[PDB]
DNA sequence: CACTATTTTCGGCTACTATAAATAAATGTTTTTTTCGTAACCCTTCGTGGACATTT
DNA sequence: AAATGTCCACGAAGGGTTACTGAAAAAAACATTTATTTATAGTAGCCGAAAATAGTG
């Protein structure tokens, strides 16, 4: 009875967590008992809340988890364990507090009181998203925020690449790695997207599908001469405006 | 109250439709059933000014507890922190109300408690240890060693956390190059 | 503001909530709102409980009318102490410069006790004898720092004493909501003046 | 008639209830922004004939 | 050179259609509670003893 369960979860511990298990291999793995008694101890082990019911698509599938985090969730009462189960089932991308309220039928107070107790027990952290901001996304402490950075100081590096070319795309990477650049990740896919910005300002030019020249706007940096045209603007009536015809 | 399954001869290893979700009321229902059933007469729920308020009635003090009090007030100066546990289900507030009480009725024994600044009749050595026999352990450093265990368990957690931080950095770089 | 309109549309449901309950007629709810409205602007509603300020605001309007309603009939619905809601009443009146005010006249409370007490159909002689007892109680020296509902809860005991056997010290306490032994002290007091 | 006994009563014990000050910090509690019926008649469709180009 | 197929356009026919008798969160603001402590008086639970008279044999 219980000794065969000690042999059952050894097989669940035998393989590293991936390559998820199912019965048609597990019956060939363990066939000392007939299926009239194989199912009974697994349903007893569902009552010992160590085996879970994973879904591989359209068909029947199992997964056995670690015991060290099984007693972690058995500390909770069944409602706190109910919200905990969905919030690890997302795992890699997080869950929204409206979606975690819909799938459980728990109304607005009883879910907001549930996770507030769960956060003190160090079992949920709160991150804000960038693909949709102003939305509360929760995760575990696995720290998987798969969702460069949206806040400014983009152009603080684009002045560096434009001073670099003005003297006259793979070479562009290694100039950025030096010179105390506050960076964390460079790739040619990014630097092309970093280069298309100054294509639109006409501060550099695209030639031969990868080469880049200066458009000589350095001489404008220093009729098409839009500085050194200072207006009168004071006590003058006959001045030309761009609006005020619409 | 976990998920249950069954062995159908037609569909083997099938999952049942009803235990998929829980009612959350049937376990509340049986809790209610062995409760007292009272027929309300409108004169029972009478309320006055002494209703929905603080406080209770303290048990009037005994001469047995006087010799546990004045000796605690002769050795210590006036230390209500440890007298509160000496009287196991009495509280910090009414022993302070007893302190102001005994000033007015017996104004001379609080002087004798103040005047005596010396070892008394040395019978309190058992009463020294009568407090010290409950859960005998060296609290001066036994509080330290399990607190050391508390930060030792935390020192596991960042190691379990920060190695879980670096597994994110290797996978999210791998699909970038892919 | 829209948020300032929305904080009184909600606060209009509160005053109509208790006035439907205590049978406050509709010319007091509308009179009560301006007392809430001036206390709204002068930074009195911030911090304190919403449901704790509106009953204290309503009692100002019920005192000015000189009506039979006490203060503890507000608090017993709210299941707090009398002294909790009474303390935020004192910080309303002296802060917001309410100088003129009616006194808690105990002769008002005799006429309203009888109707839900369900006494005999000769309900005038229990009243005509009682206010003449209260006028006798008025010149005599017992109620000056005592309770308006207290001394008016033992007169109608003694006025109905000589005619009925309604005195059992429990059906009158279920009306007056003042303790059983604090009116026997009143009956011991006036006997010996 | 003797005392038992709930009733009647004294009685004191207790415990805040306001009223003014020091912080100081913790706590909750509630607003103001910041954001997520007949009859024309246009309309729509099925359709039929004209000419152009390749091919016999 | 002619004959057939194909591309195109226009009227023919019915089709339907229109005025007729809010909540959520965040920074903001702020009273409350906690800690005294010092007098007074009533409200009240509360026992509690204890006076006392109602009452049992």
């Amino acid at each position: 009875l219980s000794d065969n369960a000690k042999t059952l979860h050894s097989q669940m511990m035998s393989k590293g967590i991936g390559a998820l298990f199912t019965q048609q291999e597990l019956q060939k793995q363990m066939g000392i008992g007939s299926l009239t008694d194989l199912m009974s101890i697994v349903q007893e082990l569902l009552d010992k809340n160590l085996i879970k019911l994973v879904k591989q698509n359209d068909e029947l599938k199992f997964q056995g988890v670690l015991e060290s985090e099984a007693q972690k969730k058995a500390t909770m009462s069944a409602e706190e364990a109910l919200v905990y189960s969905y919030i690890e089932a997302s795992g890699r991308e997080g869950i929204w507090s409206k979606t975690i309220k819909a799938r459980t039928n728990l109304h607005q107070h009883v879910v907001l009181k549930c996770l507030k107790s769960l956060e003190s027990q160090r079992y949920v952290k709160s991150v804000k998203s960038v693909k949709f901001p102003t939305r509360k996304i929760y995760m575990l402490y696995s720290l998987q925020p798969s969702v460069e950075l949206d806040i400014e100081f983009i152009n603080s590096l684009l002045t560096i690449v434009w001073r670099f070319i003005s003297e006259n795309t793979q070479e562009i990477l290694e100039f950025i790695t030096a010179a105390q650049v506050a960076n964390v990740e460079l790739t040619p896919s990014n630097i092309r997207s970093l280069c298309e910005v100054l294509v639109y300002d006409d501060k550099l030019e695209k030639v031969t599908h990868d080469c880049y020249r200066v458009t000589l706007e350095s001489i404008l940096q220093m009729i098409f001469n839009y500085f050194k045209m200072f207006p009168a603007s004071k006590h003058d009536k006959e001045v030309v405006y761009f609006d005020e015809w619409t | 109250t976990a998920i249950q399954l069954k062995l159908n001869p037609d569909g083997t290893m099938a999952i049942d439709e009803e235990t998929m979700v829980v009612d959350r009321h049937k376990n509340a229902s049986i809790e209610n059933e062995y409760k007292e059933k009272v027929d309300e007469n409108p004169f029972a729920n009478l309320y006055n000014y002494g209703s929905y308020g603080r406080g209770s009635y303290t048990d009037p003090w005994t001469v047995e507890e006087m010799i546990k009090f004045y000796k605690a007030l002769s050795m210590w100066g006036t230390d209500f922190n440890l007298i509160s546990q000496l009287y196991p289900y009495r509280s910090r507030k009414q022993v302070k109300a007893k302190f102001v009480n005994e000033e007015k009725k017996r104004p001379i024994l609080i002087e004798l408690a103040l005047r005596s600044k010396l070892p008394p009749n040395f019978d309190e050595y058992c009463c020294e240890i009568k407090k010290n026999i409950g859960t005998v352990a060296d609290f001066n450093e036994k509080l330290i060693e399990l607190q050391n265990e508390h930060k030792h368990h935390m020192k596991e957690i960042e190691e379990a956390k920060n190695t879980a931080k670096e597994e994110d950095q290797t996978a999210q770089r791998l699909n970038d190059a892919n | 503001l829209e948020s300032r309109e929305a904080t009184l549309n909600n606060a209009r449901r509160k005053l109509r909530a208790v006035s439907y309950a205590l049978h406050i007629p509709e010319y007091i709810t509308d009179a009560a709102f301006q007392w809430y409205k001036l206390a709204l602007a002068n930074n009195f509603v911030q911090g304190r409980r919403s449901q704790n300020v509106i009953a204290s605001c309503l009692y100002v309007a019920c005192r000015k009318e000189k009506t039979h309603h006490m203060l503890i009939d507000f608090s017993s619905r709210l299941q707090v102490s009398v002294y909790s809601i009474g303390a935020t009443f004192l910080k309303m009146v002296k802060k917001l410069h309410i100088t003129e005010l009616p006194l808690a006249d105990p002769s008002l409370f005799i006429q309203h006790f009888a109707e839900k007490l369900d006494l005999a159909d000769k309900k005038i002689k229990v009243v005509k004898d009682a206010v003449k007892l209260a006028q006798r109680m008025s010149k005599d020296w017992m109620f000056e720092g005592r309770r308006p509902a207290g001394i008016a809860g033992a007169c109608i005991l003694l006025a109905c004493r000589m005619n009925n056997l309604r005195r059992t010290h429990t059906e009158i306490v279920a009306v007056s909501h003042v303790a059983e032994e604090t009116l026997q002290q009143r009956l011991n007091e006036f006997k010996n003046t």
